[PDB]
């Protein structure tokens, strides 16, 4: 019973794995700024 | 140097105004879409092509040069 | 509304501190630079008249339609009323380079100015060059570097307010954006 | 018991404020009770002049050549018989008001402007704005303006010497009215020739249509959307600047919204909301460790008292004693100081602040999506 | 806020006028008397705990009866809502003196005091036994300079004159 | 406004109704439990004052942040304001109960405040606490089962007057959320 | 509507106060009067078509010239129009005989009441004819008690008075 | 003077219309309800000076700090201008009895005296302290009738509702 | 007269306060200020003979058409009241660089000052075209101080810009 559980495994945690999904350092899903610009398709020009 | 300022959540950039506040991009970078286009402070527009102009003659050239004589005021 | 004094009270206010040793340092920086604010808002006010004429009329010689017939800048009374808009303005940048807070800015000369152009059909376009060349007046005006009058300061650089002014002067040529 | 008497009954002889005006927005902004003293210099007979022509025209432009309609009334308040209450009477009998904010406009529009204009007041209910209908249809405009002043409503609360203002009378009688007004005041930068759209409708300016919105508002009981009521509005004028931690200014609508970041963010508030129904149960008896504790720490608390200040010797040294109130419980500085820094520390607070931030970034990012057939999408 | 700017460009913006020579001249007095009232602010910013920890028990030590059932004090709950009280006051006498006038303890302080005294049966002359005796304890040249402590204790007078 | 007496009035009309013995029996019970109902809201007028400092600071118990820098209740200005609109909705509910009906309340608080507080940024969920609470002690009051205050009555059920106050305050619930 | 307990929630919620002593007493007054009048309430709804019966041609036996032709009783079913306006006016008794004041009367039989009447040839003379014969007509222990009698008695003079 | 009378007759002046039968609802019932609280007038006519006196020392045994130095009751010719102020408050409700309203209390007793206390450091609470006492030493069916206790304790905290 | 001590407290008046340390502070400034412009208003004292003849000639020499007949400057006698002109407006300058602020040029010279030139036909671009000489004729470590020929200028040009 909370709001904002902390995340961890083994005795003294909460039900949630660290990271939220095991993963502490997770990989870049993100693109470049040239890139993520040209998909949305509203920065053509620039 | 450019001005950034947020004030009852109206973000603007100079004179942009921004719209979209945040799109998160790959090495840590962040970009707004702005509303118009900013021209950088100290920004002088380059002329248009023009032809190049020659003296057409060299004594009127000669006839504007001030002498020594009207530079102390001893001719008109 | 709020100054530069007061500016860093309401933030100091939002952590429950103290304006103390590291937050009041860049306020005595402030009065030690306080005569050249001085010097800066007099060179404004000085020429003020005919600042407001170099820059309605420097925006009628480039979109020469507003004079024409139907245009917003057409009777006598439609151009006396953008006069008046136009010293209105310069008047509120005044007091936010005097106070050194942009907070009158968006309190009382921003607050329903683009939605009052367009109820009255006042093309934005047009009014942000309005705007916009009195920008290039004021730094003129500030580093000493207008081409047709000059005035008579102390040596050093006024090259901070400069800058600053000219933030004050496109919040305005945003906020009608 | 907190207000002992509003604003619309007369003032008590004990005070030079009223009670009400005292922690309303009053104190805050440009609103306020310009008063003539007895003796006026005329530099300052022109100070009571300004203001006039503020309100009683709403920030029109009365330029040279018309104010020279106003120099015979005009010198009539400057000898001195004709008070604040009768000059704007005069001047709302005019020639130069009656073609701003009569001779173009709809009956609704022109009661709703005197209702701003003579009192400080948009229309309350809808049988006063019938009313005052029903008085210039059969006795004309002439009697129409002895409606809104010689009642009680303008000697209580203006008296015969202060100017016109827009009350911020902290109680309002619907509370519907105190957006009424502030859609009204819309503006300090704004005027009744711009907002009822008196300058596009006619030829260069003049002929103008002085047309109402918010009519349906005051047949149907209905609110003003909150909208008008945020954006250009006499509380930007008389803005607090504080650090409100819901900060009540909404944000400009955006372009390129998207259905789904608006699912995620509606879903969002419906797991906040529910917590917060389930976290303000559990709290205000469980919540406290050191709580059951505190009526065996107490009992045993109090041993080896002292009255001169410093005892406890513990086998002959010094060790001596505070005896303040704070110290005697054992307290620091850092017991009241506490309290300060709950914003975000707490979790019911948390998650009502998170709440808060929600459903303002949801009314703004829902209207957006208003707009619907030749609309250019993005990829976020 | 009310400082010496805003009174300058209020009465200013009511006209209609540029800042004039009368504006810039009231500007430059907040430049002789910035260091007075900046010296008092930063020895109110580094010494405040062992101010306010003195000046809320001399309200403990002159009304004993509020520690009784019943009254303001019979918690410690309530007493630490005591002690944060004069906090608040004098962390708003600190934003006084760096504002310049008396623009905070207005609109933050006082405007609605009155009530929520009388509502929430707060004594308030339990309030001003604190803050009088915060005055008298300044030993003005060796707490301060001798002008700030005029400063100091001119914003100290004004919450006493509003209180009572 | 309305009362209980216009009500069958204003609903007779629509028929236009000689209100002879058609629908009178709930108005020969109305003036029959008069006294029982003047001695209810005895009740909650001789406390009301001690009402709403019980429920603005109950509320502040469960959420702290709310005098917090930052919160809806920081200031002493923020603090005399809440505790005037706990005073105001408290004595529009006792002219409900006084009239026996509910269209002096929303005609002349309920209407618009939901719009208010979405314009002042004031947090709504937590204004409904200050309301529930108040709730929750009008049921007490009337039914004079409250913990640290009894006054006398001539001995009688009014669980039922309890619930046509308690029907009024959450109509200002139904409003504001 | 103007009833008893219209004013005391609104001669309160001007000035901004609870209900005090003084304002429940005058609900108290609203009970002992309160029977004796919506005592009379079912005698009028009762044989309500016979006292439209009674004046529907007292209103005739003063005047013939209604029955002229041109005029507004210048045929049968005009008369009938007329019917159901006398109809109305006590049926309106019937409804601020519960209410306990005169609210339903000014404002849905007096509201407008002149402009209509002089615009559409409506002699007022005619209306308070047939609310005259109404009126002493009353025999006081045989269509009600005493003291029940005086507050039929009153409403429809407050019409009488008020349409002329 | 607010009373029952005074607040009818002030609303029909702001109309303009004359006395109704629904003002003669009130008055009525004020004959009725002046069984009650004209009893209680005498029975405080009759014995007002033991009602102040037990009264004063219940404020002064709660507040035993009023008789230091500097406070609030530091001599007898002080203590003695406490003890007739209880006696002007007794006297209000004497009138406020008789007359029937609020009017008597909020006028000679009420308005300003939050503005007279705190200028004279008179705490507000030693005032409650004799009026919540003598709200409660009436046994109801000894001291008067029962009816005349109900507004005895009516008009006694609409005054400590007012003070707090 | 517009000054520092006038508007401190004409705006310490409008809410009804005491003199506060914002109101002190701005005069302050006028305690720094005025030994600036006391040395440029006595260095027009003395010498104003010579100033008004070297400007009231710089328009006539700009402006040469003024002398044709019908026009304002066409015969002595007009000549020697726009002499007269240029003497009131120094004058002014030198009352307005001792009072402080605007007060005098305000009160007496501007006030009006278009109403009438508009009817007696005077080109106010004659009048500029004398107060802008006097400007930049000054040589501001001759004439006098530097910061007394900052004040000079500046109301100097408040009279071209109140003009233009
Ligand atoms: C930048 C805008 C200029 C420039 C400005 C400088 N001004 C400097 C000093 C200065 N200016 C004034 C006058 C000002 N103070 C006032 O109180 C009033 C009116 C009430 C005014 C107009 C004063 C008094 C001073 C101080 C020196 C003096 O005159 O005694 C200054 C010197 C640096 C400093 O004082 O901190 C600078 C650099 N100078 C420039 O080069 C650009 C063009
Ligand atoms: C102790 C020496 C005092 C005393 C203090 C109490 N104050 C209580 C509540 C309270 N106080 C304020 C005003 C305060 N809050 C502010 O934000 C500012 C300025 C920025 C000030 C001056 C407020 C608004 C409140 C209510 C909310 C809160 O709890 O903070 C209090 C609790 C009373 C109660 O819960 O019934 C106490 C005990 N009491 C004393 O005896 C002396 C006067
Ligand atoms: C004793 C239990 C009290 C207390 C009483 C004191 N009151 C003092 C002065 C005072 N009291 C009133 C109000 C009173 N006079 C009226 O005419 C009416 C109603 C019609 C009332 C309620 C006034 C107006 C004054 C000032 C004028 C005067 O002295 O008569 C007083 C003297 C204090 C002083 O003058 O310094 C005392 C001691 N004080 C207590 O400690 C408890 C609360
Ligand atoms: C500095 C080298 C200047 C410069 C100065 C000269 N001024 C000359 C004469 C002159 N100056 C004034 C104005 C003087 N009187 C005042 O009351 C004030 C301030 C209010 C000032 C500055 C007057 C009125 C006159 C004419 C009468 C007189 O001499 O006193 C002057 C002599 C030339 C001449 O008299 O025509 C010089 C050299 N000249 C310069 O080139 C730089 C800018
Ligand atoms: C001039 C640079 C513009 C332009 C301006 C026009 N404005 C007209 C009316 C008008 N303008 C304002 C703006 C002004 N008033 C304020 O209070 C503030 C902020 C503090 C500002 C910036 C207002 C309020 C109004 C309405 C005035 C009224 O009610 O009369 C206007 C038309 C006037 C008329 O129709 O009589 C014009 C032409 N137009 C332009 O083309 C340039 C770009
Ligand atoms: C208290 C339990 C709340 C809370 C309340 C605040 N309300 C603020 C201003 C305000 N409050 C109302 C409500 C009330 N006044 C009325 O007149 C009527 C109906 C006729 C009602 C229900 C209104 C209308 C207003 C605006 C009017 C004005 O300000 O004059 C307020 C101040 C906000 C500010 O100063 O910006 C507060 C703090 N806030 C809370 O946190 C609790 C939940
Ligand atoms: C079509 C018509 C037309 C005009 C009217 C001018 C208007 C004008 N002036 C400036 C630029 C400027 N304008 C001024 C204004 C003034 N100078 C003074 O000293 C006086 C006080 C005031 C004239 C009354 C100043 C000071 C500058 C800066 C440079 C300088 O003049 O020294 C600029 C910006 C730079 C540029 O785009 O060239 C413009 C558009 N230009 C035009 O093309
Ligand atoms: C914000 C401003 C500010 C203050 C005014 C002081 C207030 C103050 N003064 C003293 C402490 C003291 N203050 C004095 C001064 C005096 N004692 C006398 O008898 C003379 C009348 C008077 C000289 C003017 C002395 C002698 C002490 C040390 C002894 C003591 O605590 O009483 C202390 C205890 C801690 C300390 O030593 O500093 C504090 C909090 N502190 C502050 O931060
Ligand atoms: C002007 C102010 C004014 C009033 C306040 C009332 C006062 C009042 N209340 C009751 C009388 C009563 N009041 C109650 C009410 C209650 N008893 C309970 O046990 C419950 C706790 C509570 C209801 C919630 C009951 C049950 C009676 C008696 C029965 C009845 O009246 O029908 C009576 C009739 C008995 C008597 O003669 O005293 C009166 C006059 N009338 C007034 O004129
Ligand atoms: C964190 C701080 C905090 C508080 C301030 C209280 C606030 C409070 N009081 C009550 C509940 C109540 N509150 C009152 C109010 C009062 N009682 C009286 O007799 C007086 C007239 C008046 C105080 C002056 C009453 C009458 C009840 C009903 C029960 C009773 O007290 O007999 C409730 C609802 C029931 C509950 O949930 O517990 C709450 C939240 N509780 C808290 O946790
Ligand atoms: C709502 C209230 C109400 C009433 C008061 C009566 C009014 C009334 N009375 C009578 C009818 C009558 N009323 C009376 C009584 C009297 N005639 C007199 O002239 C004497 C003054 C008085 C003696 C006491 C008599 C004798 C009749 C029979 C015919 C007549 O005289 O009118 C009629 C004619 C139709 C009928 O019989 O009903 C009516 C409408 N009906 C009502 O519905
Ligand atoms: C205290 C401030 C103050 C002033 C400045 C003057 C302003 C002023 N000047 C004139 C009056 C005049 N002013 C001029 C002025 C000029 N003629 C020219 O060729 C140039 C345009 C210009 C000066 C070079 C002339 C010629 C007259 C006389 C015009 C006339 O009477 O028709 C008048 C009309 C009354 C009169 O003739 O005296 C007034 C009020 N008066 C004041 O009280």
């Amino acid at each position: 019973r909370t709001a904002y559980p902390y995340t961890g495994s083994g005795y003294g945690s909460a039900g949630v794995p660290y990271g939220q999904d095991t993963y502490g350092y997770k990989a870049t899903t993100a693109k470049s700024i040239t890139e993520t610009a040209a998909q949305a398709g509203v920065f053509n020009t620039f | 140097p450019i001005s950034i300022m947020g004030l009852n959540k109206l973000v603007t950039a100079g004179t942009a105004k921004v719209v979209r506040a945040d799109v998160p991009c790959a090495n840590g970078c962040i970009i707004h879409a702005v509303s118009s286009v900013i021209i950088p402070p100290n920004y002088v527009p380059v002329p248009q092509p023009t032809k190049p102009v020659f003296p057409r003659s060299v004594i009127a050239e000669i006839a504007k040069l001030p002498t020594p004589r009207q530079a102390l005021g001893l001719d008109p | 509304m709020l100054d530069a004094f007061s500016r860093v009270v309401v933030n100091s206010d939002a952590k429950a501190a103290y304006v103390g040793g590291s937050d009041l340092q860049a306020l005595k920086s402030f009065i030690a630079d306080g005569n050249k604010r001085l010097d800066a808002v007099n060179s404004i006010v000085s020429n003020a008249s005919c600042m407001v004429s170099d820059a309605v009329s420097g925006m009628i010689c480039e979109n020469p339609g507003l004079i024409s017939p139907g245009g917003n800048c057409y009777t006598n009374r439609r151009m006396a009323a953008c006069l008046r808009d136009g010293e209105i303005i310069l008047r509120y940048v005044s007091y936010a380079l005097l106070a050194g807070d942009a907070s009158v800015l968006e309190d009382r000369c921003l607050n329903g100015l683009k939605e009052t152009y367009i109820a009255l059909g006042v093309p934005t376009n047009s009014s942000i060059r309005a705007v916009s060349i009195m920008k290039a007046q004021a730094v003129a005006f500030i580093t000493n570097t207008a081409t047709e009058r000059k005035m008579s300061f102390a040596a050093g650089d006024c090259t901070s307010l400069a800058s600053e002014v000219a933030s004050y002067f496109d919040r305005v040529g945003a906020a009608i954006s | 018991k907190v207000v002992d008497r509003l604003d619309s009954q007369p003032s008590a002889a004990f005070e030079q404020t009223k009670q009400v005006y005292t922690f309303s927005r009053y104190i805050l902004g440009p609103h306020r009770a310009v008063v003539a003293p007895v003796a006026m210099d005329p530099s300052e007979k022109e100070v009571v002049l300004r203001a006039v022509y503020r309100q009683v025209f709403g920030n029109a432009y009365i330029m040279e050549e018309e104010r020279a309609e106003l120099r015979v009334m005009e010198s009539q308040f400057l000898l001195g018989e004709l008070s604040v209450k009768e000059l704007v009477r005069a001047l709302a009998k005019s020639s130069t008001y009656k073609v701003r904010f009569f001779e173009g406009a709809v009956q609704y529009r022109f009661i709703e402007l005197c209702f701003k204009h003579l009192l400080g007041r948009a229309p309350d209910n809808h049988e006063e704005i019938a009313v005052h209908m029903r008085k210039y249809q059969q006795e004309g405009y002439d009697a129409e303006i002895d409606s809104y002043l010689d009642a009680g409503e303008y000697d209580n609360v203006f008296g015969d010497d202060t100017v016109p203002f827009l009350r911020f009378r902290g109680v309002y009688t619907p509370c519907d009215s105190f957006n009424r007004q502030c859609a009204l005041q819309g503006g300090w930068a704004n005027s009744d020739k711009a907002m009822g759209g008196a300058a596009l409708s006619g030829y260069n300016g003049s002929d103008g249509r002085q047309m109402s919105t918010m009519i349906g508002n005051y047949i149907s009981g209905k609110p003003i959307p909150y909208e008008k009521v945020a954006a250009d509005t006499p509380l930007k004028s008389t803005a607090p600047n504080w650090y409100a931690r819901p900060n009540p200014a909404l944000a400009p609508q955006p372009a390129y919204v998207s259905a789904k970041e608006i699912a995620e963010l509606r879903s969002r508030v419906s797991k906040l909301e529910a917590a917060w129904s389930v976290a303000v149960k559990q709290s205000a008896a469980a919540k406290d460790t050191v709580e059951t504790w505190r009526a065996a720490a107490k009992e045993m608390a109090a041993m080896r008292g002292i009255s001169p200040m410093g005892e406890a010797y513990f086998g002959g040294i010094a060790q001596k004693v505070d005896n303040g109130a704070l110290a005697q419980l054992g307290n620091k500085a850092s017991s009241y100081k506490k309290y300060l820094y709950a914003i975000e520390t707490d979790e019911v607070s948390r998650l009502e602040v998170d709440l808060e931030e929600a459903k303002g970034q949801l009314r703004v990012l829902e209207a957006a999506m208003a707009k619907s057939t030749p609309m250019t999408r993005t990829a976020e | 806020m009310k400082s010496v700017i805003t009174t300058v460009v209020s009465a200013a913006d009511a006209a209609g006028r540029f800042p004039s020579n009368s504006d810039l001249e009231s500007i430059q007095g907040n430049i002789q008397r910035s260091a007075a009232r900046l010296e008092a602010a930063e020895k109110l910013a580094g010494n405040h705990e062992a101010v306010v920890k003195e000046a809320g028990d001399a309200c403990f030590a002159k009304y004993a009866y509020l520690k009784n059932p019943g009254e303001a004090g019979e918690n410690q709950e309530k007493i630490n809502k005591c002690y944060r009280d004069v906090d608040h006051y004098m962390r708003l006498v600190n934003y006084c003196l760096v504002v310049g006038g008396t623009g905070p303890l207005d609109e933050w302080g006082i405007a609605g005091a009155r009530e929520v005294y009388r509502t929430l049966n707060l004594p308030t002359s339990a309030y001003v036994a604190s803050i009088a005796y915060t005055r008298d304890r300044l030993c003005v040249p060796r707490d301060m300079s001798a002008q700030a402590g005029v400063e100091f204790s001119a914003y100290l007078d004004y919450l006493i004159n509003a209180l009572s």
